[PDB]
């Protein structure tokens, strides 16, 4: 009459993968000097976390599951920017042939006017400082996204089904090197 | 933006990223760049008599 | 296969690909050579070399006993030449069919697997995908128009109606329904557009000797792909953005 | 020195290194031509002028590209004579009435004439978030004196558990504690000695005497392991002749067969397909300056 | 800052990969006179995937003369070569390792 | 013609500026500068102590013994704005050791 | 004059570009044993426009120490490295230059 | 010794509150688990048990780091970001950084 | 059977067009760390007529 | 220990087998043969005298 | 087999009897080009290679 | 205490296969063969010996 304590992640900082699960000790409720009355009461906010979680993990996003610690580019938030605008011609900006022609006429020239910066005409030319770069990351997932997919999962029966159906990347010394292939598997 | 640690050592590694780019032979006297070495017939010395 | 297989066999090929079949481009190959290249291709005409293919097949269920997942990766190795040195001392005729029973039944368990699944309706996208396997991927001064070419590139393989895509031995050629010059060699146009990717229309003394480094090859393929683009496509204001503009409304017009 | 610790006679006919010269810096002589082309650099008498040009040797501001701002730049310079300068017998510059000042200093930098509407465009492409610039230590190394006491031979160093990932290897030798100063503090009283400093040069004299080393993870598992070696266990670098024997002598000297893989699979990635000379070799490189050396002695004591 | 190993390019992208467009036209441009593209880390990294095994064997191998021969004019040694199931060995590294008086 | 009988041979050999390495990888060899076994799920995503001792000859004076660890050392910089600069600072897998 | 530079090839086309191209074919054939690319001239242009500014700009600086400190042990000095806009610096060049006795 | 290294393993780490740290002698500290205290041959004042601490001092340096890597606070918080300093000892001591002389 | 000019590889067939292309892509894959690549002859003919 | 005070120094230097060599360019550097003030000169074709 | 190059002091050149090579204040000195200064006469520094 | 290499070329380079192999070599005890002196004597009339 007891349910289970949720499994919870544990995110590797370095390379951004998932380093296993363990279960979540640390947030358990000592029941053990309560009688049948205070350990419904206990057991009930028990069933009420797993509730909560078991809402939680319907939206896991099934794709991220079946490349787990194998994400490539397209499964991955990306710094934003824009595309790319080719860069304008030099010779186009604004002083630099008549430097060539008013310098040529006699004069000797110093000074210049400020920038955009102040230190497609000219949406071409601010278009620079807002680029993505060429090829998007690849292999790794910012704790933004880490949070936002993969909750604690809630594993009800302990390990009573098929072997292909372990949960096999719980283990921190999980590779992506092995026969069977991951899937939503909780 | 200079944070200096004392586990590193920046003079030991620039005296390794020089025999990387340049050779150690040559003396570039602008940079003091003047090779610490010794004689190879007084370390290891070979005592061959005399002709 | 593992592979057991050698490439490019031309010391074997190349003197009944003139009498049978009488190749062109063989026999322009073949007058290329020096004398001694020439002289190893004249006995091959006359005696042709029995080659065992015992080791090929029995190296061809060993591999299939891996796809099943029967056995790991690892016993190949010692497992083949237990297999070997077992067929080396009890050959016979019964052995020799026994094997070929067991290779028989390797090509009809995969023949089913394409009829029923009808991969044949895809058999242009795997001579392609294999096509875009081997690619640097990653071009200097460019890198946006050479992803987005490739992806109408899958995309008129998918929307054309009648586009064979075979291949030859090094490279892989295209042919639709155009009469003529129906092939387009696609390996020999990823050469010649190395260096067309980021080109910017600036630096020119003389119009042309941009456009005029485009062989006969690779405009086809620039003109066979310009009707299933849009603007929406390569970056505005570089030379390859331009030209599919440009083909894209000579053909647009042209009906 | 004494009259008959060498003469023409003494190991004659033997390419052999004095056994008590080689715990003697060798780069404290005056065929030191490094030390005598740094010295006759500046001049011939005592009290000299000096106009030198010194670098910016910290990697992160070594070669760094600046966008237009007004930047604030300072920086200590030392004053003991001992660190400053180096002298060939490595006295005591602080004793005597050797003294570095300073008149006037002031820095050089040099601005490249681009044109301001392609600077224009190139200050924009490094503006953005996506294009800062990387810089790496060429060293990559934590530093970490370890003392060896006098007269001592075995000495246990200790980390605690930590990350260990995307580790590069090690790297070690024995420094004298005489001929290093300490560096953390702005000025180092016990340091009385004015050589050539291994710490901060290369310089490195002492890279024989390392007769074993062993490497054990968790006081357990120790590293290889796997039966990598030929003992397997630990890295013995040294095995004395007249100890040995089976092999394990590599070079005709004292330097192990397996220990003498691991350093040409280092540095030259040799091992598996045979050894021969490399192609590039470094002045830091291990076969350049590798030297082994024999001789034979008669049997003392008896008649 | 995370994933700390492609943002500090310990791996993952080269120095050809992780930059503008814009800019990579421009340091291949501008690269005989004034050089940039040494200002970017650029990763080299190991396979580790398939290329040495957790199983236990020796790199180096000794092995001792089965039955030798002396004579006034030669001496013979005879060795037993073993290469184990899934073992390897370029000859180009075997050498003898002679020892006498 | 009259050489002392019953000798025995004395090997050592010498090495300056080398500064022997110890390389973190499977087979010893430079097959990165990132290597294998620091990438190895084993050594990564777990923790371990060191106990590595040594065994020199004995001198006649203190001796310090300078052991390097290698890491990667690697800054960042941003120049977002005029008159403004950032870097950050972080090397494997020595963070303040 | 031009097009008297073009004729004798002070600018104009590389070698590969005026010479016919049958000929080209021919003398990367016969390269190994008999070399004839090494007759004929190929022009090398600098840019010349946009690359360099003509208006007045200093091109090396020196700097001189705001608020400098002497002691026993140490000496500071504190530098105020000005780069304006338009201005571009590579730490690589910069060195101080000490004077002393 | 004067370092102390203390890891702790994976944890949920929800509404942590904060630190509390002292230094306390092994002489003047028991192990109260026990019925009676063998090597306990003190009895004056414990700082374990009373309040009376005054090795408050003695400290220097504090670093944090989460899961070895990444620091707390870093998101450059202090002058000194990758460690609280606790002590600095004047005459080393450059920029400041000292607090009620 | 083969003749003796192909079989032992004085003319014929390059490295790249006699080995088994899975071979060919394995040897160039390693090529620092474990080179096989010497193992195999390649054929280096001169051209004989027309020269 | 006797040495003579009020020292001075002098500084010289020996350059052998060298042309001082100037370029006409911009940066000074060596952006192409045909330079870029060579072909800035040639604006309206005018003239100039050096001395 | 040149020996006489250390024996220049100054190189000032002039373009139409009236604009300095290279102008624009370029050099530390920017009207002429100062090969070599005895260093009695040099109190701000502008001496390389020592 | 020496190392000598193996320098037939079927051997020098050959990548070996598993399996078991038996590898027998002669070795020369002539000292006029092996040794080498500065005049050219005659080493097996003037005592040398090698084992």
């Amino acid at each position: 009459d007891a349910p289970v304590t949720p499994y919870i992640w544990q995110y590797q900082p370095q390379t951004g993968k998932a380093a296993g699960a363990r279960q979540n000790y640390g947030a358990v409720i000592n029941w053990l000097s309560a009688d049948n009355n205070m350990f419904h009461r206990v057991q009930t906010v028990n069933r009420a976390r797993n509730l909560i979680d078991e809402i939680r993990e319907e939206t896991v996003r099934p794709d991220l599951a079946a490349s787990f610690n194998d994400w490539t580019y397209d499964q991955l938030t990306q710094p934003p920017g824009t595309a790319y605008l080719p860069a304008p011609d030099p010779l186009t900006g604004p002083t630099t042939i008549r430097d060539k022609v008013l310098s040529a006429e006699g004069e000797q020239l110093a000074g210049s006017r400020p920038s955009v910066l102040h230190g497609a005409p000219s949406s071409k030319v601010l278009s620079l400082l807002s680029e993505a770069p060429r090829i998007p990351r690849t292999e790794g997932m910012t704790p933004y996204q880490f949070a936002n997919s993969f909750p604690p999962v809630v594993y009800e029966d302990p390990f009573s089904q098929n072997l292909a159906v372990f949960p096999k990347e719980f283990s921190p010394l999980f590779e992506p090197e092995n026969q069977v292939l991951a899937s939503s598997l909780a | 933006i200079v944070l200096d640690l004392n586990d590193r050592n920046s003079e030991l590694s620039y005296q390794y990223l020089l025999a990387d780019l340049t050779s150690r032979w040559h003396y570039f006297a602008l940079w003091n760049q003047a090779v610490d070495d010794y004689d190879h017939h007084v370390r290891i010395l070979e005592n061959d008599g005399y002709e | 296969d593992p592979g057991l297989k050698p490439s490019s066999l031309w010391t074997h090929k190349i003197i009944d690909s003139i009498i049978a079949n009488r190749s062109l481009s063989a026999v322009q190959n073949f007058r290329k050579q020096p004398l001694a290249n020439k002289l190893t291709a004249l006995e091959d005409a006359i005696v042709q070399p029995r080659k065992d293919t015992t080791p090929e097949t029995v190296a061809a269920i060993l591999q299939e006993l891996v796809a099943m997942g029967a056995l790991q990766p690892n016993e190949v190795g010692p497992m083949f030449s237990d297999l070997m040195i077992r067929v080396h001392k009890y050959n016979s005729t019964n052995v020799q069919n026994n094997l070929s029973v067991l290779l028989g039944d390797i090509r009809a368990a995969q023949s089913e697997a394409i009829r029923s699944t009808n991969v044949g309706e895809l058999s242009n996208q795997v001579v392609l995908n294999d096509f875009l396997s081997r690619e640097p991927a990653v071009v200097p001064q460019g890198q946006h128009n050479y992803e987005a070419f490739k992806q109408t590139l899958r995309l008129m393989v998918n929307e054309a109606p009648n586009v064979t895509l075979f291949k030859s031995g090094p490279d892989t050629l295209m042919q639709v329904n155009i009469r003529g010059v129906n092939t387009v060699n696609l390996n020999s146009a990823f050469k010649n557009l190395k260096n067309f990717w980021g080109v910017q229309l600036d630096t020119e003394i003389v119009p042309g000797s941009i456009s005029s480094k485009l062989s006969s090859n690779t405009r086809v393929l620039l003109l066979f792909l310009a009707p299933f683009t849009n603007d929406s496509t390569f970056t505005p204001d570089t030379f390859i953005s331009q030209i599919m503009r440009l083909y894209r409304e000579t053909v647009a017009a042209s009906i | 020195p004494l009259p008959n610790i060498v003469d023409t006679w003494t190991d004659i006919g033997a390419r052999w290194s004095l056994d008590v010269m080689d715990t003697v810096n060798p780069f404290n002589h005056h065929r030191n031509t490094g030390l005598k082309y740094r010295s006759q650099l500046l001049g011939n008498g005592r009290y000299c002028d000096f106009h030198i040009q010194v670098p910016q040797k910290f990697f992160a501001i070594k070669n760094l590209l600046l966008l237009p701002g007004t930047y604030n730049y300072e920086w200590y310079f030392r004053k003991d004579p001992n660190m400053v300068l180096q002298s060939t017998l490595g006295n005591d510059l602080r004793a005597d009435g050797a003294s570095i000042t300073y008149t006037q200093i002031n820095l050089y930098v040099s601005f490249f004439p681009m044109n301001y509407d392609t600077q224009s465009e190139l200050e924009l492409m490094l503006r953005n978030a996506t294009n800062d610039q990387n810089f790496s230590d060429y060293l990559g190394a934590v530093n970490n004196l370890y003392q060896i006491p006098a007269g001592s031979s075995t000495v246990v160093v200790n980390i605690p558990d930590r990350s260990w990932g995307a580790f590069r290897g090690w790297s070690f030798t024995r420094l004298k504690v005489s001929e290093t100063p300490r560096i953390g503090a702005t000025q180092d009283p016990n340091f009385q000695y004015s050589g050539s400093i291994p710490y901060l040069d290369g310089t490195f004299y002492l890279s024989h005497t390392f007769q074993r080393c062993s490497i054990q993870w968790d006081s357990s598992v120790p590293w290889p392991g796997n039966d990598r070696m030929l003992t397997p266990n630990w890295f013995e670098i040294k095995r004395p002749i007249n100890q040995d024997a089976e092999g394990n002598d590599t070079m005709q000297s004292n330097l192990t067969k397996d220990f003498f893989m691991v350093q040409m699979a280092a540095s030259y990635n040799q091992g598996y397909q045979g050894f021969n000379w490399p192609n590039c070799t470094k002045h830091y490189g291990f076969i350049n300056n590798f030297e082994p050396m024999s001789r034979q002695v008669p049997e003392y004591g008896a008649n | 800052m995370e994933p700390q190993r492609e943002f500090f390019h310990i791996a993952g992208r080269s120095a050809k990969e992780y930059l503008s467009e814009n800019l990579v036209q421009f340091i291949q441009a501008t690269q005989n006179y004034f050089n940039i593209g040494e200002k970017f880390r650029d990763p080299y990294v190991a396979p580790s995937a398939g290329v040495t095994t957790d199983r236990s064997q020796k790199l180096q191998l000794r092995v001792v003369p089965i039955q030798t021969e002396d004579n006034v004019n030669y001496y013979k040694a005879r060795f037993t070569l073993n290469v184990g199931d899934n073992r390897l060995v370029d000859l180009g590294s075997s050498y003898f390792d002679i020892k006498g008086t | 013609r009259n050489a002392v009988p019953n000798q025995v041979t004395e090997r050592k050999f010498l090495v300056d500026r080398y500064l022997w390495q110890i390389p973190f990888s499977s087979n010893f060899l430079n097959m990165g500068t990132l290597t294998d076994l620091g990438q190895n799920v084993m050594y990564a995503n777990s923790s371990h102590s060191l106990n590595m001792q040594f065994t020199v000859d004995p001198m006649t004076e203190p001796t310090y013994l300078m052991l390097l660890f290698g890491v990667f050392d690697q800054v960042v910089i941003n120049q977002p704005t005029r008159s403004g600069i950032s870097v950050a600072y972080l090397r494997l897998p020595f963070a303040s050791g």
